[PDB]
Formats: structure tokens, C-alpha cells, sequence
RNA sequence: GCUUGAGUCUCGUAGAGGGGGGUAGAAUUCCAGGUGUAGCGGUGAAAUGCGUAGAGAUCUGGAGGAAUACCGGUGGCGAAGGCGGCCCCCUGGACGAAGACUGACGCUCAGGUGCGAAAGCGUGGGGAGCAAACAGGAUUAGAUACCCUGGUAGUCCACGCCGUAAACGAUGUCGACUUGGAGGUUGUGCCCUUGAGGCGUGGCUUCCGGAGCUAACGCGUUAAGUCGACCGCCUGGGGAGUA
RNA sequence: GUUCCCGGGCCUUGUACACACCGUAACAAGGUAACCGUAGGGGAACCUGCGGUUGGAUCACCUCCU
């Protein structure tokens, strides 16, 4: 269940604080955390029939999130593009 | 998901009188509240509150008459999909007129007579009986 | 040691437990004369043969 | 399972292996699976598990017969 | 209604089975959560322990094989 | 004082508190007090049992439950009022007007005991006057000389007598009923909430009812 | 720009949830050895078969194969289908006490994509039990039908294809609103968890009922009650959910 | 004495029945409960195996502990 002593370095990077995880920059990378290691799964097993939920669930959350953030502050976007390499 | 207040809101009062209360709170507007202020110089709901801090709680005591609904028959006519305009001699009457079909105006919130003493038409929002 | 006979075993108490109302009072159990009054009273209840 | 007892018997006494199971994994393992099956007899056995707590809800509240 | 679930709490362990024994019978037959004034949770908990004391040794399968 | 702090008629949890609103009360137990809806919903009870007599009005007192069933009796008897103390049959207000077939035959039989052939007949047959006559007492005695319609009826149940309540709503005629909080607040025009089932109820409210009926008529 | 909407983190729990592999024990078919009998099996009844070439039965050792009595609870997980030993690793989803934020980032659909019990088949292995086609004896005027003994396909492990259902609590999905009781299952906050609890809040599910709907039965906070948003379907049956 | 046997009544359960009890596969538990999905087969209904559901029936007797 997740990875916390490395995620907690992530939001002391992107976060102005360390209780500040509710901006945007910050909480799609988190999620990107999470597919980092989720990577880890979707290589070995081969029959996730349930497994696939969680991937089509966590990456429409994420297309959408980088989706507004992409139509109001392309300065937090180009920059948080630019801060964990999220665009590929 | 709660996006049209105003119909969610008449059933507050719809189920409101079935279940026999005496005051509903909901998020609010102040031009809900100006509705309630026709809604009171006509009779059918009183005493208004603006009751606000910064999560705005309209408390609106409902009116009975002899342990009767007095709005009873109330429904959304103008949808926020089919929202629909109307002219000033089309303009409908609840009740024939012992009802009042409430209508957003290019001023602010009246009924279909009051709209009449605008001479302009607008926004049926919902037939009031 | 009986209900119908004399009370209540408890205050408003029925014998079968028909009646667990310290509300109850005067109304008995309809299958044997049980008249719900305080069992208390019991202290004072005559009866005869 | 094994019941012994001494001397005071003048029986056979085989109370607690009728009390343990018997017909209890006898009535499962003797016939085919069929897996859905106690599934459904269950279905009609507890609503008729209900019906006699029905039936003392239906016994406290009057009977003046 | 006993004293022994009101001074119970958290997960009752596998090591000693003296208490083990007060939840089966003397055949290796386990007391379901409702004859057993114990939660669900409880009896349940209790019953996954015993089958790990089954490939420890401290309790056998039935009596006798 | 609340009369001995009686009032209140305990509440049994299972008595499914639509009646919640009204009554308030503490809970014990089991739950327990109609508090204010009772206390004084009977102060204007007072004021309806004095004007309906003003007009000439008489209290078929509709009771049952063996409780109350004696106070019932005498309560009409104290008065002048006609009662139903034994089994409240379920047509003395609707179907009465059928009853009434019966009314007549009971006056009937009245005159065949009193004036008629209680010795003009086989000793077989008027035993048969006799015990059937005696089954017109607990049934018809207490409405045996009616006629007119009274002018209120007590119904000292709810939650058993809802149909002595419903009858009524038939005739629109004022009810006096005493409630419980599993009942309707409708069909009843001066609910006197509460505590029913206690004979300490029995003489308080029943004797303030026929007292009443005194004072219109005055 | 601001928050009652969506969402994530700090701090945690439970689980027939899925996946790859390995392992423990009983029973069964069968093999070797000591003992031993003339019956075992089956059905309403008979019979095929086995039997002095010694079956069934008992004890010890053991190799394939599939599946987990008792714990089991109109219980739990999930989009659904569907799924009951244990361990190691991986991991999705649901929920909660107290805070921090961008500030409606929300809902759904033709073409499209993915899951898909069981079955059919191709392929490297397999066959204890049951058992399509079929054979023997009977019920029968007849048996390719209830039954029993055998038996190919299938069942299982891994990769794919046609891509189907009573895939049905028959109740489409996100969400808000609407007197209670018996409960069950899993967490949590407060008070002395002295104690088997009292007061509130979410998920799933069952029974009796008010409001309301209804042809009626009844559903009834998980709705068939009240609205808004998105899609599919129907115009009497059959033809046919087929060429 | 009502447990055996013939006829009768009341309550109750059940029905696609009310025109009203070549082979029986459904309607009483039709003396083998039903239907959908799939493969195969036989003059033919339907049956066999696997998965699901209730649009299914009685829970009445005979032996043991308080």
C-alpha cells in the first residue's frame, strides 16, 4: 500500500508546505507515484482482470486533472511539466 | 448532482408539506431570497431569513393554513435544459390566477401580474399552487 | 405465591409477563385475573377460602 | 468420538457422536456436488427460521383467546 | 453475558491452546459464533489460528485417523 | 400536580414516535413521557366538553381493556350518560342504524318480561327471555334507550380502537380520545395524549368528562 | 475570485478480490505383501461386471488428478461476471477521526476499446470421480428415456479464436431529498473501553410498514416515492430475436 | 378408542383449468420441479454435463434430553 518515506519527499519538493498536497502540481504527481509503481505489475502476472479497473480509474482521474489545470494555469502546468517530466 | 437549486428546492417544499415541518434551510442566494419576498406579500411563505457567515444558510419558515398546505401543487415548468422564454400576452396564470406562475424578469423576481406591470416577459421558472 | 390469586410479583408487573408497564393499572391478564397495582401492596393483600 | 465410561453403563451410549455430526457430513459427501443447490433450500429454510420469531411476535401481543 | 468477553480484547493468540479448548469440543469440533456468546469476528479469528495449530502439531484433525 | 405525576404515560421504544414531534418527553429504558402535548391539550379539552353540552350533549363513552371498564359504568350511571364498558362491537356507529333493528327487538323483549308473557309460556322459553336478555345487557344495555345521536363519544383507545376513532369521522361528531404514540394525529378533533391504560387516568379524565356534561345543561 | 460538488496525501483495518509458484492432510482408482470370506454392488425389482487367476473388507509404504466437511453468517469483496485451506511477493477498490488546497477540474453516449461463467476447437502434457455418441440387462407393445456397470469428448495447467445467457434483487448510471423497529457485517470519535455498553456517522444486504406511486402484489433511505442530466428499447401475437 | 376402512363437512395449500383432471416433457412435489445460455446426439418430445435464479412444494410424523 504505497510508498510512503518517497512520496513524503515528493510533496516536500513540490508543496510550499508540508500539509499542502490540494494543489494541483503537487496531487498528479502523487498519482504519477503511484503509476510509477504500478509499472511493477502491469509487466509480470499477465491475468489482472481486476487489476485493469485500477488503471483505467487512476489514468482517466489524471487526463482530466492535467486537462484543467492545462486550461487555466498554463504557468503551474508548463512548470510542473517541466518539474517531474509528466508529459511522457 | 444538485445543479438546478431552484426544482431540488421545491421539493423541500413538495415533500416538505408531506412530512409535515415547519422550516427548511438551503444553500443560499439572494435571489432565491428576493423570490421569498414576493413569495411573503402574497402569503405563502413567512418571514424570511438571511442568515449568512460564509456558507450562506437560507432558513425559510413554510406556511400552513388550517394544518393544510397552502403550496401544495408546485413544480418546475422553465428546466435548466428546457428553459423557455415567454411573451407578456402567451405568459401563463397558475390556478387561473389563484396561483402565481413565478418569473425571473429583466429586473429582478416577480409574478405574471407583476410582469404584466413591467411589460415584459422572461423566464416562467415554476408553477406555484 | 400467585397474581391471580393476589398481584403483581412486581410493581405493574404481570405474572406471565404480560404486562412489563409501570403504566399499566387496573387492566389484568385476560387468561387469569391479574390486576396490575403495586407489589408493595402485597404486604397488605387478604384473601380467604 | 470415543466414548468409554468405566462401569455405569449397560449401554451403549453414542449420544455425542449423533452430537457431533452423524448424518451431518453424511447427508454431503454420499451424493453428487451440485454446488448451488443448499444455496436455495437454505433460501426457503431462513425466511422459515424468521417465521417462528414471527410467530413469537405473534403470540405477545394478543391472544385472548 | 460472561466475564471473560468483557476483559477480552484484541486478537486472541495461537501459542498456548488452554483457552483453545474453550471453543471447541473434545473431538476437534468448532462452536459456531452464535452458540458461543462471541462476535463473529472473534470465533472466526480464533478458528483461522487453530488450523495454523494443525500444521504445528498442538491440535490434530479429527481424534482419531 | 400533574396529577401525582401520572400524566406522562411511559412509552414503550416499539410505540413508533410519529407522534414523536408532540410529545417530547424524557426516555427510560424504553423511552416514556408525552410531557406537554397532554398537560395542557385537556385545558381546552375542558372548554369543548362544557359547549357541546350547552347544546344538549351526552358521552357514549366507548371503553375496553377490562381497566377502565368499571369506571365506565359508573361514570354513566353518576351522570346520565350511556356506556359501553364491555366489548365495543364494531358497528355501534355506523352499522347502527341496522343495530337498530335490533334495538327494537330488545324493547321488544323489554315489554315481554316487564308487561308480557315472562308466565304465559314454557318454563323452556322464557329462560330463553332470560339468558339472551342478559346478553343484551353487556351488549345493547348501556345504548338500550337511545333514539338520538350523542353529542361526543370517548375513545379510550387509539392504538387498539383506531376503528372506534375511524366511525366516528363517519359522523364527523366531536371525539374525545385519549392517545398513544404509535397513533394518528388525525380523525381526532381534542386528543388527550398519554397515559390510558391507568386507573388513576380512569377517575381522573372519565369523571371530568361526565362532570362537564353537568355543567352544560346548568 | 469564494466554497457545501469531484479528487489526493499524512495516520489505519478487514476481506471465497484477482495473479505466478510451492506445500500439508484425509478420501478414492490402482500396485506389492500378511489375514480371510463367498458374497460385493444396485434398485420399487432384476440385471451387466468381478469372484479358488481369490473381488468387497483391514493395516503399512506410495505415484498421478481435481477439489477444500466442521470455522459458514437473505455474510464478505467487485463495474459486472464470478469466486471458499496456508505461505511469500505484487496490488486494485471501498471507508473513517483532524487539517492543508487548485477552485465545479462533474455526468454519460452512436462509430470505438476492455472483462466475459460454462461450452466448442487448435497445441505441449493429462484422465482418480462423474460422464454426450454407444453397448448389455429390464420398466415397456417400443428405447436410442428415470436406474447400474464400462467408456471417447469435456473437466485441469499455459497461450488464443467465434465473442454468447434467466450476464435477473428482471429494478440502467452520477447525485440531492423523504416519520421507525429487529438485525447482521466492517471501522471510528467522545465518557471511567470500571463491564458484556450509551450518543452520532459511511459502504453492502434482508423482513414489516407511513408519505407517494400502482392493475395488483407490493417496493419502501439498497425503491417501483420526488427531479435534473445521458443512452438504448416498444407500437397486438406469430413469422423471429431467424435466413 | 379414532390410529384401520366407505361416504360427508369445515379450515388450508396449489393450478397456463373455468368449454372447470407416436409419447406424458410442463400445470398437485404431475409420484423426475421449472426456464434461460452452450456443445452434441437421437423418428421425435427432450435428455446428459456445467453455470445461475425463484416466474417452485411439505416442513407434517416417528424415537431421545428440560
Amino acid at each position: 500500500s504505497l510508498s510512503t518515506e518517497a512520496t513524503a519527499k515528493i510533496v516536500s519538493e513540490f508543496g510550499r508546505d508540508a500539509n499542502d498536497t490540494g494543489s494541483t502540481e503537487v496531487q498528479v504527481a502523487l498519482l504519477t507515484a503511484q503509476i510509477n509503481h504500478l509499472q511493477g505489475h502491469f509487466a509480470e502476472h499477465k491475468k489482472d482482470h481486476h487489476s485493469r479497473r485500477g488503471l483505467l480509474r487512476m489514468v482517466s482521474q489524471r487526463r482530466k486533472l492535467l486537462d484543467y489545470l492545462k486550461r487555466k494555469d498554463v504557468a503551474r502546468y508548463t512548470q510542473l511539466i517541466e518539474r517531474l517530466g509528466l508529459r511522457r | 448532482s444538485m445543479q438546478d437549486p431552484i426544482a431540488d428546492m421545491l421539493t423541500r417544499i413538495r415533500n416538505g408539506q408531506a412530512a409535515n415541518k415547519a422550516a427548511v434551510t438551503m444553500p443560499s442566494s439572494k435571489l432565491k431570497v428576493a423570490i421569498a419576498n414576493v413569495l411573503k406579500e402574497e402569503g405563502f411563505i413567512e418571514d424570511f431569513k438571511v442568515e449568512g457567515d460564509t456558507k450562506p444558510e437560507l432558513e425559510l419558515t413554510l406556511k400552513y393554513f388550517q394544518g393544510k398546505a397552502v403550496v401544495e401543487s408546485i413544480q418546475r415548468v422553465s428546466r435548466p435544459g428546457l428553459r423557455i422564454y415567454k411573451r407578456k400576452d402567451e405568459l401563463p396564470k397558475v390556478m387561473a390566477g389563484l396561483g402565481i406562475a413565478v418569473v425571473s424578469t429583466s429586473k429582478g423576481v416577480m409574478t405574471d401580474r407583476a410582469a404584466r406591470q413591467a411589460g415584459l416577459g422572461g423566464e416562467i421558472i415554476c408553477y406555484v399552487a | 405465591f400467585c397474581a391471580r390469586i393476589f398481584g403483581p410479583v412486581k410493581d405493574y408487573e404481570c405474572l406471565c409477563g404480560k404486562y412489563k408497564r409501570l403504566k399499566h393499572r387496573g387492566v389484568i391478564c385476560e387468561k387469569c385475573g391479574v390486576e396490575v397495582t403495586q407489589t408493595k401492596v402485597r404486604r397488605e393483600r387478604m384473601g380467604h377460602i | 468420538i470415543k466414548v468409554r465410561e468405566n462401569e455405569p453403563f449397560d449401554v451403549a451410549l453414542r449420544r455425542f457422536k449423533r452430537s457431533c455430526e452423524k448424518a451431518g457430513v453424511l447427508a454431503e459427501v454420499r451424493r453428487r456436488e451440485f454446488y448451488e443447490k443448499p444455496t436455495t433450500e437454505r433460501k426457503r429454510a431462513k425466511a422459515s427460521a424468521v417465521k417462528r420469531h414471527a410467530k413469537k411476535l405473534a403470540r405477545e401481543n394478543a391472544r385472548r383467546t | 453475558f460472561c466475564r471473560f468477553t468483557a476483559e477480552g480484547v484484541q486478537e486472541i493468540d495461537y501459542k498456548d491452546i488452554a483457552t483453545l479448548k474453550n471453543y471447541i469440543t473434545e473431538s476437534g469440533k468448532i462452536v459456531p459464533s452464535r452458540i458461543t456468546g462471541t462476535r463473529a469476528k472473534y470465533q472466526r479469528q480464533l478458528a483461522r489460528a487453530i488450523k495454523r495449530a494443525r500444521y504445528l502439531s498442538l491440535l490434530p484433525y479429527t481424534d482419531r485417523h | 400536580m400533574l396529577k401525582a405525576g401520572v400524566h406522562f404515560g411511559h412509552q414503550t421504544r416499539y410505540w413508533n414516535p410519529k407522534m414523536k414531534p408532540f410529545i417530547f418527553g424524557a426516555r427510560n429504558k424504553v423511552h416514556i413521557i408525552n410531557l406537554e402535548k397532554t398537560v395542557p391539550m385537556f385545558n381546552e379539552a375542558l372548554a369543548e366538553l362544557n359547549k357541546i353540552a350547552s347544546r344538549k350533549g351526552k358521552i357514549l363513552f366507548v371503553g375496553t381493556k377490562r381497566a377502565a371498564s368499571e369506571a365506565v359504568k359508573d361514570a354513566a350511571l353518576s351522570c346520565d350518560q350511556f356506556f359501553v364498558n364491555h366489548r365495543w362491537l364494531g358497528g355501534m356507529l355506523t352499522n347502527w342504524k341496522t343495530v337498530r333493528q335490533s334495538i327494537k327487538r330488545l324493547k321488544d323483549l323489554e315489554t315481554q318480561s316487564q308487561d308480557g308473557t315472562f308466565d304465559k309460556l314454557t318454563k323452556k322459553e322464557a329462560l330463553m327471555r332470560t339468558r339472551e336478555l342478559e346478553k343484551l345487557e353487556n351488549s345493547l344495555g348501556g345504548i338500550k334507550d337511545m333514539g338520538g345521536l350523542p353529542d361526543a363519544l370517548f375513545v379510550i383507545d387509539a392504538d387498539h380502537e383506531h376503528i372506534a376513532i375511524k366511525e366516528a369521522n363517519n359522523l364527523g361528531i366531536p371525539v374525545f380520545a385519549i392517545v398513544d404514540t404509535n397513533s394518528d394525529p388525525d380523525g381526532v378533533d381534542f386528543v388527550i395524549p398519554g397515559n390510558d391504560d391507568a386507573i388513576r387516568a380512569v377517575t381522573l379524565y372519565l369523571g371530568a368528562v361526565a362532570a362537564t356534561v353537568r355543567e352544560g345543561r346548568s
